[PDB]
């Protein structure tokens, strides 16, 4: 057995593995509970394991949080283009008789780019399958930026320009959202290479271990040779090399965190920075699990978690009251009056509530009482039916009260007596007395004008009372009493019933005014650690329409004293007095008067136990059991009797709360009462009220001790809280990312205003949150709903707010101030690092110029001179708008175009278009000006903002015209899709080579080229062609002597090697050991 | 160790101690047993309420139907469903027939767009059409 | 709008949305026509979905 949790292990053998979820190093559950008085643990496996051997499972769709990660985590590889090798003066290092081959950090290759592979070189546990890949620059990546509306286009090779924000934004979530991983603590290993003498190395887990040395060490190698490499490498310091620093928390011999030096980048480490802290500061400890525990228990339950100190143990189960509210909401928008959502859960608490309470029901009570062998004392036991045993609406009522603002229960129509109905038949009489007694328990916001209604219809034609108008007679049906503005001045009002007219009316309003049961509350839950996801109420209490008290079997079974008792006596005594004197029943040929007074008495005074049970034992059952049902309790506050306070409608905002915009009331207020109404019947709950016993031998501790474990046992509050935690960081970034594509009032700091892009309506906000939250979903790995009914009618929003209203026009909003969120801060931060560096996702900033450059000059296109380029200042251009006309020229005279100022020009000098002008009619455009530009003199501007590129390398002592993809590109974009612009750049050379005209078309107005890694890295030096050494500013803490290991230049420029922590946690399941309370 | 994924994603010397006893002597009164089959089936999550949003290419999910009859309509399988829970042939708990007058309930359905207008012609091909009328062709 | 087709009622509701590459009588007066009065401009949303 192990002395920590008293669990008896079979093989001795196998107690480490028990150990370790109590925290002890000895040499897949979620769950496990030990029962003190009886030997079955109970343990939890997620929903889909295994053959299920005799272990719960945990329904819950959880979020998958702590992933791992045992790789180097940078995201930008470094891709040769076009490969060269040549001649070198040193081959190997060599040691007395072995040779070792040299091996370089980069590759040798005359041009070198970086693109983005995230996650490219990474050995994870498991993988969220997001990526962000490019191929090289050679090739075209247009499927990444045609994803998310060019669902249907004119071209399948293209992507829409209009659109290319959306499409970059998503780009982004995925790039963020996939390198949300923890970095683990894989062994090291010494080095006495005479380079990095005695420094510490990592080494990954798999095949090889010298191989990835070069890779993420560029300083192992030395300056053998005289190359730009290895003139990099003579500049950086000799001790900034692999393991930085330990922690004293030793385990065995191993650390449990460190720091090293090796590559990276600065943007995913500090994404996982920030990822490490949202997750540490949701840590829980063990004795706040098992405070939780014994204080939700109510008392009746003690646990215990005994555990080992130790800091490397992470488990993040702690939220805030905002976090846990959102949710809520969310879940309440959910339904929309689907009532077949709401109905598994009424039937299933209803179920679990009938299987827990020590209230058993048998209608044999009532048989025996009246010992009969038509008659009073037969009808009534003809109508109340007890031989039926079904009495689901007793316990669905019981689990009603937790939802008032939701659903609401009323007594069905049926219930009520027949075509108004008569104190003349003893058969409509029956009827009302078992209505009123079940009345009560109604979430109905006004039952006692229904309660007070029936009577008055069935007194109509022998006592009257006055009315206000004559639209609404006595004769009314109170059915139609199901709303607060219907209730009469009589029943608001007393004086205005006369005892000489109405007697028996005026005492059972009086009865109602006085002897109704009133409202309490009960505190339930624990605040300090699982939050509360409570509206309108205060955190800590539920609400019900009953008085409890204190939980004592020994009470007297007739104590006229709790309201169901006391009320069964006056209802009792009121149809006493009804039928006492025979003035309302002429043609009762007999005198039922004493039948009726004696079945009246036997039935007023009965030995059933369930109004003290309702009193007593039903709260502590509810306020154990709503900690941990799936959807938290939404209440609404009880008002007895105040017409004045019942509560009408409850509603969802969007918007925020400084806004002036359609008003979109949420679909939950087209509901006549506050929430979705079902029928009852009242003859079940009468039966339920008017028979029921406790067990000849009922010892509470223990009921409860027993019957709480079962429960507790199968738990999945621990796994709620990721669920609401994702569903808030869900949230927030649906609201960033829709504000920055929509002119939504939110103030957000906008960072791609450049990108083009257009207005988005509803349809086009629609689609993008619905990719962003599929994106979502997928990243986290849940199947189960979040954000979706956020999708329905123009989620162009702000904030989350609930509310609801009272009968006069006051209301109660709720508007829960939530924190930042790691996702959108990580999403701004990339957006910032983007608006720097957009040319390593190929995205090229400006516009292109077509026009024919015949030279045999060596310059990259993306850097171009400045006398080729042009701009709005400079003197002899023309501006267009929409508004070009072309007009032909006829006996030999030139064709005209309009230029904005309405006059005419030629085809010829420098002109600049806005994209659209090309893009609306393309095919007109082209057969006018591509003869004047392939040999002419015409020269156009095109703004484009941002535009997709790729790139053609050409030899450089060779002849080439690009002439022929100018014309590809022009007559393939046509409206809805552009292809990539395509760029025909030089190749670096580092020997002297000839000469050879090429003719150009497209070039770059600004600088593009700045994701070039290097030219001719195996060379001493470049001569002729585009020249660019390794960028020293990238390599900062290795260059800059002076430079703290810590700091970094991140919204200007990535620097691709950094000092990363690595660290290996260890996650235990839940355990818990429960004893009983004496 | 690698956590597989569970729905698809976008790619796709000693001696026994006095006291150690084996053999159960307690049969819990509310049953262990009893209390777990309720409990789990109180623990089944939330069902999902997919109708109204949109799809992948825009096309909002779900049946062209009116949006009171809908309401009415799952009103009436709520009231079936519970019925065949209860096993019996006849509900006490109905959601449906309430008596309550409720003639202005509205549940979300594929009839409406997110742009307020009908889904006669679904989305996309509203969009087909319309880009449509703008293309040119090449000259004879 | 439904029906078989739409295509050329997309062209023939809405006479400022051609373009305007020519100098004919019809480009002329859809470029001297106002560029923001297409569609829809007003609506009355009162319930979501
Ligand atoms: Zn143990």
């Amino acid at each position: 057995q192990c002395h920590v949790c008293s669990a008896v292990l079979f093989s001795p053998l196998d107690l480490d593995a028990h150990v370790a979820s109590h925290g002890l190093h000895g040499n897949r559950h979620i769950t496990e509970f030990i029962s003190s008085w009886q030997n079955h643990p109970i343990v939890q496996v997620s929903a889909d394991v295994e053959n299920r051997k005799t272990a719960q499972l945990l329904h819950a769709d959880t979020p998958r949080l702590v992933t791992w990660d045992a790789g180097l985590c940078t995201s930008f590889k470094i891709v040769p283009i076009v490969p060269a090798q040549v001649p070198q003066d040193v081959l190997a290092y060599t040691f007395f008789t072995s040779s070792y081959a040299i091996q370089s950090p980069f590759p040798e290759a005359a041009v070198s780019r970086i693109v983005v592979h995230t996650r490219w070189a990474s050995n994870v546990d498991f993988d969220r399958d997001s990526s962000v890949i490019m191929a090289p620059p050679t090739e075209n990546n247009i499927h990444l930026f045609k994803q998310l509306l060019n669902t249907e286009t004119l071209s399948v090779r293209g992507a829409n320009p209009l659109m290319f924000r959306a499409n970059v934004l998503h780009m982004l979530l995925e790039f963020v959202l996939d390198n949300l991983y923890l970095n683990r603590h894989t062994g090291f290993s010494q080095d006495h290479t005479p380079f990095t003498e005695g420094a510490n190395l990592r080494s990954l887990p798999g095949p090889d271990a010298e191989k990835w040395y070069s890779i993420m060490y560029p300083t192992r190698m030395g300056t053998p040779n005289v190359s730009k490499i290895c003139n990099f490498v003579a500049s950086c310091v000799r001790n900034r090399v692999g393991r930085f620093d330990r922690a004293q928390m030793m385990n065995g011999a191993m650390s449990e965190w460190v720091d090293v030096f090796e590559t990276s980048d600065a943007l995913t480490v500090s994404i996982r920075g920030r990822w490490m802290a949202r997750l540490a500061r949701m840590n829980i400890n063990p004795t706040e699990i098992e405070w939780a525990l014994t204080e939700c228990a109510q008392g009746y339950v003690t646990v215990t978690s005994p555990y080992a100190p130790s800091v490397n143990r992470l488990m993040p189960y702690r939220i805030s009251n905002a976090e846990r509210q959102i949710s809520q909401i969310i879940r309440v928008m959910n339904i929309g009056n689907n009532a077949t959502v709401i109905q598994p859960v009424l039937q299933d608490i209803s179920v679990l509530l009938q299987r827990i309470s020590p209230l058993q029901i048998d209608p044999t009570i009532i048989s025996n009482t009246m010992s009969t062998v038509l008659s009073p004392a037969s009808s009534i036991l003809g109508k109340l039916r007890p031989s039926n045993s079904d009495f689901s609406s007793f316990r669905v009522a019981l689990a009603g009260w937790l939802y008032n603002g939701v659903v609401t229960t009323v007594i069905d129509d049926s219930s009520y007596p027949k075509d108004g109905g008569s104190v003349t038949s003893l058969e409509n009489l029956w009827d009302f007395f078992i209505l009123a007694l079940a009345l009560p328990l109604t979430t109905d916001p006004c039952a006692p004008v229904k309660a007070f209604m029936t009577l008055a219809n069935m007194m109509v034609g022998f006592e009257t009372i006055p009315m206000d108008n004559q639209i609404y007679t006595q004769s009314r049906r109170a059915s139609a009493f199901s709303t607060p503005h219907t209730w009469p001045r009589c029943f608001m009002n007393i004086q205005l019933i006369s005892p000489i007219d109405a007697p028996i009316l005026r005492q059972w309003a009086e009865i109602i005014h006085r002897y109704w049961p009133n409202p309490s509350q009960i505190r339930y839950g624990t605040p300090n650690v699982f939050g509360s996801a409570n509206l309108f109420t205060p955190p800590e209490v539920l609400l019900l329409p009953i008085d409890h008290q204190p939980a004592n079997v020994t009470t007297p079974t007739l104590d006229f004293t709790n309201e169901l008792t006391n009320w069964r006596a006056r209802v009792c005594e009121l149809m006493k007095n009804l039928v006492d004197n025979q003035r309302y029943q002429p043609g009762w040929t007999q005198s039922l008067v004493s039948s009726m007074r004696g079945t009246l008495g036997k039935l007023k005074l009965i030995k059933s136990m369930t109004p003290m049970y309702l009193q007593q034992l039903a709260p502590v059952e509810l306020a154990v059991i709503a900690p941990m049902l799936p959807f938290p309790p939404f209440q609404v506050p009880y008002v007895r009797l105040d017409r004045d306070r019942v509560p009408t409608m409850v509603g969802v905002t969007r918007q925020s709360r400084d806004t002036i915009t359609q008003p979109a009331l949420s679909l939950s207020t087209t509901n006549t009462t506050v929430g979705v109404p079902l029928a009852l019947d009242a003859r079940a709950i009468t039966v339920a009220l008017l028979s029921g016993k406790y067990p000849p031998d009922l010892v509470t501790n223990v009921w409860y001790a027993d019957a709480i474990y079962p429960m507790y046992a199968d738990t999945e509050v621990f796994s709620n809280l990721q669920r609401d935690v994702i569903t808030c960081e869900a949230v927030q970034t649906l609201v960033t990312l829709v504000a920055q594509i929509s002119e939504t009032q939110y103030p957000v700091d906008r960072y791609l205003d450049w990108i083009p892009s257009l207005r988005a309506s509803a349809a086009t906000a629609a689609t993008f949150a619905e990719w962003v939250n599929t994106s979502m979903k997928t990243a986290f790995d849940l199947s189960d709903m979040l954000l979706e009914p956020l999708l329905s009618g123009d989620p162009r929003m702000t904030q989350l707010a609930i509310q609801y209203q009272q009968y006069n026009g006051r209301t109660f909003n709720v508007i829960p101030e939530m924190p930042g969120s790691v996702i959108a801060d990580c999403v701004q931060l990339t957006a910032e690092v983007f608006n720097h560096e957009y040319n390593l996702f190929g995205i090229a900033r400006g516009d292109i110029i077509i026009g024919r450059v015949q030279s045999t000059h060596l310059w990259s296109p993306l850097a171009p001179p400045p006398d080729l380029v042009f701009d709005r200042d400079t003197p002899g251009v023309h501006i267009f708008g929409r508004d070009c006309r072309i007009s032909f020229g006829m006996n030999g005279a030139a064709p005209m175009i309009r230029d904005e100022t309405g006059m005419m020009v030629p085809f010829e000098g420098n002109w600049i278009f806005p994209l659209a002008l090309w893009q609306m009619n393309t095919r007109y455009f082209n057969q006018q000006f591509d003869a004047w530009i392939k040999t002419g003199e015409l020269r156009i501007r095109i703004e484009m903002g941002a535009y997709p590129y790729m790139l053609h390398y050409y030899d450089p002592r060779q002849y080439a015209n690009a002439w022929n993809l100018t014309s590809a590109w022009l007559e393939e974009i046509t409206p809805t899709s552009i292809p990539s612009v395509p760029f025909m750049v030089p190749i670096s050379s580092d020997h002297d080579i000839s000469s050879a005209p090429a003719v150009q078309y497209i070039i770059s107005t600004e600088y593009n080229d700045r994701s070039l890694f290097c030219t001719n890295s195996s060379s001493p030096q470049t001569i002729a062609g585009p020249d660019k050494h390794i960028p020293v500013e990238r390599y900062n803490i290795l260059t800059n002597p002076d430079a703290p290991p810590t700091q970094i230049q991140l919204p200007e420029v990535v620097d691709l090697y950094n000092v990363v922590t690595r660290y290996a946690y260890e996650t235990p399941p839940i355990t818990a050991v429960v004893m009983g309370v004496p | 160790k690698r956590i597989p994924r569970k729905t698809k994603g976008k790619s796709s010397p000693a001696t026994a101690e006095p006291g150690t006893s084996n053999c159960e002597h307690y049969k819990a009164r509310p049953g262990i047993a009893s209390v777990q089959k309720a409990t789990e089936s109180a623990e089944l999550p939330m069902k999902n309420n997919d109708e109204g949003t949109p799809d992948k290419r825009g096309n909002t999910k779900g049946a062209l139907v009116n949006e009171h009859v809908e309401a009415r309509d799952e009103a009436d399988d709520a009231t079936k469903k519970q019925a065949k829970d209860t096993e019996k042939a006849k509900a006490q708990v109905t959601y449906s027939d309430t008596g309550i007058n409720n003639a202005n309930e509205l549940s979300r359905s594929g009839n409406v767009d997110n742009e307020g207008g009908s889904n006669q012609k679904p989305m996309s091909t509203r969009i087909a059409e319309a880009t449509s009328a703008i293309v040119s062709k090449h000259p004879a």
